[PDB]
């Protein structure tokens, strides 16, 4: 149910994937920062499927994977912040080409403290359609949002995490 | 890819938010854009005004930051007035902040100071030309907000200023 996150930040890992698996497999609540970095295209991330809460910051960076199965994550508490600013940081994922296609965070509701940073993700769509102010908590309205600006959102929404009707905000 | 100006703008928003004066001044001497903003239009002046950093506000102003910049919601003067920073309000005004600017809900800073029970700021606004008759998108006036918020003293001042 519970696990420790990691302090590694942007530092180079390599066995790295195994440690991530053994760490987060089955984990619902992360008692530290969730840092997912330098993942290759063939990487199997399914062991992230149970993650619900993150007390620290979420960092997603320098990955070649096209998808990050975070669909179950409701809340980031941001008791620790990446670069002392952002609770959510998706950076440099990229180089059919590799790299994150869609955030797909269907359950993300509250970001308690800290901002959003999404930069240099050449394959990523929809990040700019999300209303982030709705997600930020009542006392978080002033955190920094810095995000780069694709098929349209599903017509069943125009704010979405991905192309599917399941991905609407 | 990374760009010089953008990274310095990022750093400047960060520092202005954190209240780091040295960083801000250095960033000024390195040519960081005083008007840089985030996805929601938040400028370093907005951050400093809101989080009560007076030194940084004065520095940005002297370096030509747009006093009347609107973000998603409001101007720096709005933030300072809502947060109860008297001196920041006074400096902001000294530098040409519009006393009557209306935010996305049609609030003026007088609206927010009256809502938040900051009396001294209400007086400074009034003395600087604030309009007591300004009506927000709810048709509500600053007197209205003071009364609705248990601010009767502020209400008396407003009533007397009309």
């Amino acid at each position: 149910q519970v696990c420790t996150g990691t302090d590694m930040k942007l530092r180079l890992p390599p066995t790295h994937l195994d440690m991530l698996r053994h760490l987060y497999q089955g984990c619902q609540v992360v008692q530290g920062n969730l840092e997912l970095t330098y993942l290759p295209t063939d990487a199997s991330l399914s062991f992230l499927q149970d993650i619900q809460e993150v007390q620290g910051y979420v960092l997603i960076a320098h990955n070649q994977v096209r998808q990050v199965p975070l669909q179950r994550l409701r809340i980031v508490r941001g008791t620790q912040l990446f670069e002392d600013n952002y609770a959510l940081a998706v950076l440099d994922n990229g180089d059919s080409p590799g790299g994150l296609r869609e955030l797909q965070l269907r359950s993300l509701t509250e970001i308690l403290k800290g901002g959003v940073l999404i930069q240099r993700n050449p394959q990523l769509c929809y990040q700019d359609t999300i209303l982030w102010k709705d997600i930020f908590h009542k006392n978080n309205q002033l955190a920094l949002t810095l995000i780069d600006t694709c098929h349209p959102c599903s017509p069943m929404c125009s704010r979405c995490w991905g192309e599917s009707s399941e991905d609407c905000q | 890819h990374h760009h010089h100006g953008s990274d310095l703008g990022k750093k400047l928003l960060e520092a202005a938010r954190a209240g780091q004066d040295d960083e801000v001044r250095i960033l000024m001497a390195n040519g960081a854009d005083v008007n840089a903003h985030d996805f929601y239009g938040i400028t370093p002046l907005h951050l400093a005004a809101n989080f009560g950093h007076l030194e940084i506000v004065e520095v940005l102003l002297k370096h030509g930051a747009d006093v009347n910049a609107f973000d998603y919601d409001n101007t720096p003067l709005h933030l300072a007035a809502d947060a109860g920073h008297l001196e920041i309000v006074e400096v902001l005004l000294k530098y040409g902040a519009d006393v009557n600017a209306s935010d996305r809900d049609g609030h003026t800073p007088l609206h927010l100071a009256a809502r938040e029970g900051h009396l001294e700021i209400v007086e400074v606004l009034l003395k600087n030309g604030a309009d007591v008759n300004a009506q927000d998108k709810f048709g509500k006036t600053p007197f209205d907000l003071a009364i609705d918020n248990g601010n009767e003293d502020i209400a008396e001042v407003l009533q007397k200023a009309a």
